[PDB]
């Protein structure tokens, strides 16, 4: 029998974009492109400041 | 008089009906400037004291 192991989810591309609202600036939303295999993923961020 | 607020795209306009007004002696005056100013230049005369 032939099979294949799961792929580790890795961060391919990531960016944050805020929708331009007429009155001010909308809340930014981080858009991340990832590849891999996982039942569920946990993403954490650490400030570099 | 027109009421303009920032609309969905860039602006929104809500106008009101025009009106006319004239200023004559019949119009009540609050003045609030009182008097006792040297040298009077009015329709009446030129009096110096």
């Amino acid at each position: 029998t032939n099979f294949r192991t799961k792929e580790k989810p890795i961060i391919v591309a990531a960016r944050s974009e805020s929708e331009p609202v007429d009155v001010g600036v909308g809340a930014p939303i981080v858009v991340v492109e990832t590849t891999g295999e996982a039942s569920y993923c946990t993403i954490e961020l650490k400030s570099t400041a | 008089v027109s009421s303009i607020a920032w609309g969905p795209n860039r602006q929104d306009i809500t106008e009101s009906a025009p009106a006319t007004f004239i200023l004559n002696e019949d119009t009540p005056l609050d003045n609030s400037f009182v008097n006792e100013t040297g040298i009077d230049v009015n329709y009446a005369f030129i009096k110096g004291s």
